[PDB]
RNA sequence: AAUUGUUGAAAGGGAAGGGCAUUUGAUCAGACA
RNA sequence: AAUACUGCCAGCUGGGACUGAGGACUGCGACGUAAGUCAAGGAUGCUGGCAUAAUGGUUAUAUGCCGCCCGUCUUGAAACA
RNA sequence: CCCUGAAAAUGGAUGGCGCUCAAGCGUGUUACCUAUACUCUACCGUCAGGGUUGAUAUGAUGCCCUGACGAGUAGGCAGGCGUGGAGGUCAGUGACGAAGCCUAGACCGUAAGGUCGGGUCGAACGGCCUCUAGUGCAGAUCUUGGUGGUAGUAGCAAAUAU
RNA sequence: UUGGCGGAAAGGCCUUGGGUGCUUGCUGGCGAAUUGCAAUGUCAUUUUGCGUGGGGAUAAAUCAUUUGUAUACGACUUAGA
């Protein structure tokens, strides 16, 4: 439907966006996830950090290197989950692999483009209220993530700049509103009116 | 197996689409009025209603005339059983056992 | 021999086939297909053209015609399940039409006739298409899809 | 103008398959904005097109098609199933293809 | 010019080879039929090769059939030739390999005047 | 045939890390390039432009000798003699053009969308 | 024949080879009339 | 009174898919005042494209899914037989 | 339902990712996906039941109609394919090229196999009806011969020396 | 072309002024056929290659030799107009 779509990864099921994405790229669609220190997971922060745990200690005893890789990032956390529900042995699971990007914060190019939301990833509309839950950015610090200051440092002066971009916009659509304004009532209006326009 | 009670209207639609005979074996289709009066003109039974009359009444030949039928080959129901598991009985939300009249409604998708 | 040779050999003597039994009866058209309809042609030389319905012809053909005026479409055959048939409708009851057969269409540049019978359709039409505004421009735009066009949605 | 466009957007999805054997004879096309079956059944008899690119040139032309049609519906959100003259090279998994309007009924 | 004859459908037209002929030298393609007591072939698991067996019989109305609709019969000199005088529609005729390079050209030129086809015309040509 | 073979720095040349210096070898294949030079002298070649143009070795029939291993036994003690053939050959420049002419062959939807592109245009 | 050299073509992210299917490249029969 | 629900109609009707075996006639019927006609014991009519590597066969490669070494003895073998 | 009771040795498995008003547990309603099964059709074979010697053309173990069926080790039987030699025959093929050998070239058969083109080649050889056996190989730590990977590797260092 | 912003991967964003094309804001003149009733009917962007001429630029690394802060061999670290 559109060449790349970005999503804002803030406020999204790890999963269940990790789920989303994958059928997307397998279906031919390029995909950019932004924010994907402010995913979220269910169950509270200790339980995930235990968890994480638990996949830590796995590595080939022989040489460490040969077995599993435990990346801190939050954007790595989430493309284990994603690279999870993707055939990605196969050429295909490569090819659509490649179709996916995932950051944290949101860096230039898809800065200025608009972002997008997974309704059915979106923990305020899925977690029952009530339910505990954690932070991407902050599970990724406790277990060795360097860049969490760095990030969210870019990311309050991203935005400040983003708040006047806005701010500038709103100010033109005001212009905008009030010129429809005084071409409604007229002959052009009232016809589009009409064709429900 | 599942059976029950036939409507006229599911022995009528039974015999007319997959209503065969057995004539030297050679299980035959019955398309021609004269097939069964050939095989079944000895008791009455003339016509391929005069069939479906013997079978639906149980008539005093209903043993010849129900034998002169070839088994019902059916596909399996169009609209699928309705049942999560078949092997039960009706009564317990499967397939099998008498069923009463609910037999036509499995019956006429099979046909 | 190399080879021996077959005690039998198949007739050469070729049969004559079965009396078959298939009447070719007249095709009925779709109730949307009525003369002085707008068409969309969807496919072929003159595809997304709008364009005006005459004609049901006698090998199962419609009769079509731009006007040539307004969009370069000339009298015309066109299939009729290569088409959108509109709700848009010119009244066609000024048009002769009778003139045009199947023969008319065969193969055997432009002969005079063509240009001629070309003008006298069209000059009817056009007559009637200036009768509803800005009617002359739509049959002289292209259809296409937009992007959110869903063709199992929209009226035509 | 801008658009020419007279086809609806496709995607070649899988071949038709079990968890474990897949069967080349159709395709599963998914059809840009349909999302029922109910929605699917008009584009039932749609031809298809695939069209590609190739390095030998041909009947003068570097570009090439293989057709098919629409034939059913697919589950349960608008997933269409389809056959070609030729089965879809199953590289085309996840590729753009072309549902085409006729042969209309409206 | 061959008789009219129904679409000639060739049921499993991929070479029945044998099982691992494609992996020992010694072990010709040929067909031959596993009598092992585990071997997967025989047993016919989900992913090997398959087997000659009679379901993939040609059609009788148009077994022996080659393209052009005519069943071909070998020709070593004309009166072999010759018996396909009356059938000129159902039998191709097809030289023999060893017939010498003159012999040829007196079938080819009697096969031409008689009306009969021939399968390999070309052997031997002096061009 | 290198496994195992030692490294040089001489190999660098060549993206290799394991070359030799087979003296033997040399010494017989520049005996047999000298033979070939002659060759192209007398044939009146322009010894300027000579290149070796095909040169393979595959192997003459081995040579048995034998010898003695432990526990009173014997094994094959064999000589790898070769067969060698090359030739040189006077580089030359260019090759021309000229090929087909690729029959064109297009349907009749086909030619008129060419004929209406110079109709309409250039 | 195993096996080897050269030349030509092609593929190769911890073997190779196989099945059904199709794209692409190469190659070829037949049939039109 | 209506509606739902369940059942029936030898009521009407649209969209889609696969197939077209057979090769004179012969049968059972249907429509017709009639002559004739027909969807009644298996596809015909009309139009177009190419006449070619276009379609098809072979082959090599790529891709989806699948595929453990054969032989043997054995209750049981891919077996660390 | 959940928690405690609940301790093992390479790292690790509700199959994996992951899931928390579930993608968990109980339970109900629908729709949906797909077996070599089921229904309909085409073809191949097997078995069965019919029909047909009437000349003046070509198979009577034939030809025509019809129905049903088709898993298989050990094992039985059947009908076929291929080799060496023998009787008969085709007044068969051949130095104007027999036999053989090569060939991601063509064709016929479900298959054993059969046929052809080309290249190499140089003196013999085949079809059909019969007869006959020292008549078909992947195996037997099989027999004899030939050849690889190993591998330009192990190594070529005792006896004082050039 | 004026001024300004953007380093997270900025490599893009904003603003000034003239030049020029288009304008379907509205009203006109001409054209379109025969591509024959469909056959994507070819309008994207990848990299490389060959000559033409409008700017711009004129190295190094390796073998060999050598050091010994190094070394089984490669490799490392030195030196040499
Ligand atoms: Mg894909
Ligand atoms: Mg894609
Ligand atoms: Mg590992
Ligand atoms: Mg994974
Ligand atoms: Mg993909
Ligand atoms: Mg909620
Ligand atoms: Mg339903
Ligand atoms: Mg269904
Ligand atoms: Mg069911
Ligand atoms: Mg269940
Ligand atoms: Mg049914
Ligand atoms: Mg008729
Ligand atoms: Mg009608
Ligand atoms: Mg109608
Ligand atoms: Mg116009
Ligand atoms: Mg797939
Ligand atoms: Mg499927
Ligand atoms: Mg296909
Ligand atoms: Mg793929
Ligand atoms: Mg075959
Ligand atoms: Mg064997
Ligand atoms: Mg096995
Ligand atoms: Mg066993
Ligand atoms: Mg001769
Ligand atoms: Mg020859
Ligand atoms: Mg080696
Ligand atoms: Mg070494
Ligand atoms: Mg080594
Ligand atoms: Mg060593
Ligand atoms: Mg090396
Ligand atoms: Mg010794
Ligand atoms: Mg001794
Ligand atoms: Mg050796
Ligand atoms: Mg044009
Ligand atoms: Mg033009
Ligand atoms: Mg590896
Ligand atoms: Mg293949
Ligand atoms: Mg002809
Ligand atoms: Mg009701
Ligand atoms: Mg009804
Ligand atoms: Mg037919
Ligand atoms: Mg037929
Ligand atoms: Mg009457
Ligand atoms: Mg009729
Ligand atoms: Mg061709
Ligand atoms: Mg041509
Ligand atoms: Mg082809
Ligand atoms: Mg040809
Ligand atoms: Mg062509
Ligand atoms: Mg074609
Ligand atoms: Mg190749
Ligand atoms: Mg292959
Ligand atoms: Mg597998
Ligand atoms: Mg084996
Ligand atoms: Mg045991
Ligand atoms: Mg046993
Ligand atoms: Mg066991
Ligand atoms: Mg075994
Ligand atoms: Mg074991
Ligand atoms: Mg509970
Ligand atoms: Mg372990
Ligand atoms: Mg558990
Ligand atoms: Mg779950
Ligand atoms: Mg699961
Ligand atoms: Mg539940
Ligand atoms: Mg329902
Ligand atoms: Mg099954
Ligand atoms: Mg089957
Ligand atoms: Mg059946
Ligand atoms: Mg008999
Ligand atoms: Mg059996
Ligand atoms: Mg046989
Ligand atoms: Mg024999
Ligand atoms: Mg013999
Ligand atoms: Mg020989
Ligand atoms: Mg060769
Ligand atoms: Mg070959
Ligand atoms: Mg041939
Ligand atoms: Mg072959
Ligand atoms: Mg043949
Ligand atoms: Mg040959
Ligand atoms: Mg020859
Ligand atoms: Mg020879
Ligand atoms: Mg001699
Ligand atoms: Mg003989
Ligand atoms: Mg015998
Ligand atoms: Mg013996
Ligand atoms: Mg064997
Ligand atoms: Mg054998
Ligand atoms: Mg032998
Ligand atoms: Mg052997
Ligand atoms: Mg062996
Ligand atoms: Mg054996
Ligand atoms: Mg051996
Ligand atoms: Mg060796
Ligand atoms: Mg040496
Ligand atoms: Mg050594
Ligand atoms: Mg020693
Ligand atoms: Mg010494
Ligand atoms: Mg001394
Ligand atoms: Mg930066
Ligand atoms: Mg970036
Ligand atoms: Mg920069
Ligand atoms: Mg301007
Ligand atoms: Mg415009
Ligand atoms: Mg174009
Ligand atoms: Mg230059
Ligand atoms: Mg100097």
């Amino acid at each position: 439907v559109e060449p790349v779509v970005v999503i804002d990864g803030k406020g999204h099921l790890v999963g269940r966006l990790a789920s989303v994405v994958a059928k997307q790229l397998l279906n031919g669609q390029k995909i950019v996830v932004v924010r994907a220190e402010e995913l979220n997971i269910s169950g509270e922060f200790f339980r995930n950090k235990l968890k994480y745990h638990d996949f830590l200690r796995k590595a080939t005893a022989f040489n460490k290197t040969r077995g599993p890789f435990h990346f801190r990032a939050p954007s790595r956390i989430f493309y284990k989950a994603l690279r999870g529900m993707v055939s990605h042995k196969t050429a295909r699971g490569k090819a659509a692999l490649e179709r996916l990007k995932v950051f944290e914060g949101i860096p230039p190019p898809y800065d200025k483009k608009k972002r997008v939301v997974v309704p059915q990833a979106l923990r305020v509309l899925r977690l029952k209220p009530g339910r505990k839950y954690t932070t991407l950015g902050k599970l990724s610090t406790s277990v060795g993530w360097k860049y969490e200051d760095v990030v969210a440092k870019l990311e309050a002066k991203r935005k400040v700049s983003s708040a006047e971009y806005y701010a500038k916009k709103r100010a033109f659509t005001k212009k905008v509103a009030s010129a429809n304004a005084t071409a409604a009532e007229s002959d052009v209006a009232k016809q589009l009116a009409a064709l429900g326009y | 197996v599942a059976y029950g009670y036939p409507s006229y209207s599911t022995i009528r639609q039974l015999v007319y689409k997959r209503g065969f005979g057995k004539i030297n074996k050679q299980r035959v289709p019955l398309s021609d009025n004269a097939i069964i009066e050939a095989n079944l003109g000895k008791y009455g039974i003339l016509s391929i209603d005069d069939l479906i009359h013997e079978i639906i009444t149980v008539g005093p030949h209903f043993k010849q005339a129900n034998n002169f039928l070839w088994p019902f080959k059916l596909s399996n129901p169009s609209g699928g059983w309705g049942v999560p598991r078949k092997f039960k009985h009706f009564i317990q939300g499967g397939s099998f056992g008498n069923r009463e009249e609910f037999i036509n409604k499995l019956v006429k998708s099979m046909n | 021999s190399a080879q021996k040779a077959p005690k039998w050999y198949p007739s050469e003597d070729v049969a004559a086939l079965k009396k078959t039994r298939k009447a070719a009866r007249p095709q009925k058209l779709r109730a949307s297909l009525v003369p002085g309809t707008v068409l969309i042609l969807l496919a072929g030389r003159f595809r997304g053209k709008r364009v005006v319905y005459l004609k049901h012809l006698e090998d199962n053909t419609l009769l079509i015609s731009g006007p040539f005026k307004v969009n370069g479409v000339p009298l015309r055959r066109v299939n009729a399940r290569y088409v959108i048939a509109t709700s848009t409708k010119v009244s066609v009851e000024g048009v002769n039409v009778e003139k045009f057969n199947v023969e008319y269409f065969a193969k055997e540049e432009i002969k005079a006739e063509r240009v001629e019978d070309q003008k006298v359709v069209d000059k009817a039409l056009i007559a009637e298409i200036k009768k509803t505004p800005l009617l002359k421009q739509y049959l002289s735009a292209s259809f296409s899809l937009k992007n959110g066009d869903k063709p199992h949605m929209l009226k035509f | 103008a801008e658009s020419h466009r007279l086809y609806v957007k496709g995607k070649h999805l899988s071949y038709q398959r079990s968890k474990r054997v897949n069967n080349p004879n159709v395709s599963l096309i998914k059809i840009e904005g349909v999302a029922t079956p109910q929605d699917a059944q008009f584009y039932l008899g749609k031809r298809i097109a695939y069209v590609y690119r190739a390095s030998k040139e041909v009947r003068g032309s570097k570009i090439r098609v293989m057709w098919g049609k629409v034939t059913r519906t697919h589950g349960n959100s608008g997933v269409v199933r389809a056959t070609f003259r030729n089965n879809l090279p199953a590289k085309t998994f996840g590729a753009s293809v072309r549902i085409f309007l006729y042969p209309s009924n409206i | 010019a061959s008789l009219p004859h129904p679409k000639i459908v060739k049921k499993h037209t991929k070479k029945f080879k044998r099982h691992h002929s494609d992996r020992y030298h010694r072990v010709a393609e040929n067909w031959r039929k596993q009598k092992g007591i585990d071997s997967v072939v025989r047993r016919r698991f989900r992913g090997n090769i398959s087997q000659p067996k009679i379901g993939y019989g040609s059609n009788k109305k148009t077994k022996f059939l080659s393209p052009s609709g005519h069943k071909t019969f070998l020709v070593a000199n004309v009166k072999d030739l010759e018996t396909l005088t009356m059938h000129t529609k159902t039998y191709a005729a097809e030289i023999a390999h060893n017939i010498s390079a003159k012999n040829r050209v007196v079938i080819l030129a009697r096969a031409k005047a008689l009306g009969i086809k021939v399968t390999n015309p070309k052997g031997r040509l002096a061009l | 045939f290198n496994s195992s073979i030692g490294r040089t720095a001489q190999g660098k040349e060549f993206g290799v890390t394991k070359a030799r210096w087979p003296a033997k070898s040399v010494k017989f294949v520049q005996g047999l390039l000298q033979n070939a030079a002659a060759n192209a002298e007398a044939k009146g070649l322009d010894a300027t432009k000579l290149y070796v143009s095909h040169i393979q070795v595959n192997q003459a029939p081995k040579q048995r000798r034998r010898t003695y291993r432990a526990h009173g036994r014997i094994n094959k003690y064999e000589s790898s003699p070769s067969h060698i053939e090359l030739v040189v050959t006077e580089k030359e420049e260019a090759v021309a053009k000229a090929a087909e002419k690729k029959v064109v062959r297009l349907t009749s939807r086909q030619r008129g969308r060419i004929a209406a592109q110079k109709r309409i245009a250039a």
